[PDB]
């Protein structure tokens, strides 16, 4: 809750700004994030978690219509519940 | 005169050539020392590079990355790595001897690395005063060793290694306010007197 | 975004915003460039090489000269220094 300066650069989160967009890298923990100024979030993302991280931006895998597997694990047809 | 050697004692402190313990917590990439200073061709530009190490903890992986001889070699999580191999390969030597990575790059240079953080630079009669950075001049005067990048002494070594950063736009290090007790020694009396 | 997910796989397009009448916001001084090095050469830094050798990202930045200083664009004769 306490807002703090920019750049900044604890537990291993570089908090910078890049191109005049702002960046959020954790190459330890294997992600880069950042945004632009009209905000569009964007994530990039090592190949460690292949068919690992599930949620919203769905799975890391090659195919793309399997890619809404619910928090209980569930292949559904709505992109809206899921 | 002999040969004078760096140290990086601990997560955030650094010892300079001519011998000047001061503190410089940081979690930027930072220039520990390099060549290419003011008016001269720029041959080495060692390179340090700590994340998540502004409060000393079992975090505070160091990287270390080397250019000499137009070559990238660079270390961290235990062992060496090159990236681009240097064109006179005959001075390259290295020496996994004990704890230690011994490193050897030429005839007035030298390396040691404990596997863990600690980076002791050796240099030679060879330059004496040709080199800047972290550590110093090299001359044998010891107050000068806080020479900023802008050319200037500064007094508050907080404010001198922010100066020699890398990324420029990445974060400058926070003024703490100065106390015989670090965060949880501060009012843990108690703590303090058996580290003590 | 059917820019940028080209440009991830590994296949970049060059210009396409010129006559696109639509150029994505920046602030003053820097308009949407299209890989640019994410190490921009700056006013109060290091003249050093060879160690950028990351990949090339899209995003706005300085003219040709004109070093950034601060969150601006600042021609390369008046860089300050510090203390
Ligand atoms: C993915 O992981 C699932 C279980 O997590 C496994 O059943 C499957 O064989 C893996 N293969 C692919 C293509 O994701
Ligand atoms: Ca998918
Ligand atoms: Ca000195």
């Amino acid at each position: 809750d306490q807002r703090v300066s920019m750049p900044y650069a604890s537990k291993g989160l570089y908090l910078e700004t890049e191109a005049g967009y702002y960046k959020l890298s954790g190459e330890a923990y294997g992600f880069v994030a950042r945004i632009d100024g009209s905000g569009n979030f964007q994530v990039l993302l090592s190949d460690r978690y292949f068919n690992k991280t599930c949620g919203l931006c769905g799975n890391f895998n090659i195919f793309a219509e399997d890619d809404f597997m619910t928090q209980e694990g569930t292949l559904t047809s709505d992109p809206y519940d899921f | 005169v002999c040969d004078a050697t760096c140290s990086t004692i601990g997560m955030a402190h650094y010892l300079t050539f001519d011998g000047l313990k001061y503190l410089f917590p940081g979690e930027c990439q930072y220039v520990l020392v390099q060549d290419y200073c003011g008016s001269n061709p720029g041959t080495f530009r060692i390179l340090v590079g700590n994340k998540g190490c502004s409060h000393p903890s079992v975090k505070c992986k160091k990287r270390v990355t080397i250019l000499v001889e137009g070559g990238e070699i660079e270390l961290f999580d235990g062992e060496v790595n090159v990236k681009r191999p240097m064109k006179d390969e005959t001075h390259f030597e290295v020496v996994e001897s004990g704890r230690y990575i011994i490193l050897l790059l030429g005839k007035a240079l030298s390396v040691v690395w404990d596997r863990h953080l600690s980076i002791s630079v050796v240099l030679k009669q060879t330059y004496q005063e040709k080199v800047c950075g972290l550590c110093g001049n090299f001359d044998g005067i010891q107050n000068n060793d806080l020479t900023s990048s802008n050319l200037q002494v500064e007094e508050d070594p907080v404010d001198f290694g922010n100066s020699w950063k890398v990324s420029s736009q990445c974060a400058d290090t926070r003024k703490v306010p100065l106390d015989s007790s670090p965060a949880t020694c501060h009012n843990n009396i108690m703590k303090q007197t058996m580290v003590d | 975004e059917y820019a940028r997910t080209c440009a991830q796989e590994g296949m970049v397009l060059y210009g396409w915003t010129d006559h696109s009448a639509c150029s994505p916001v920046c602030p003053a001084g820097m308009e949407y460039r299209q890989c640019v090095s994410p190490c921009a050469r700056t006013c109060q830094s290091l003249h050093i090489n060879e160690m950028c050798q990351e990949r090339c990202v899209d995003g706005c930045s300085c003219p040709e000269g004109q070093l950034l200083d601060e969150g601006l664009c600042v021609e390369s004769t008046e860089c300050p220094c510090v203390h």
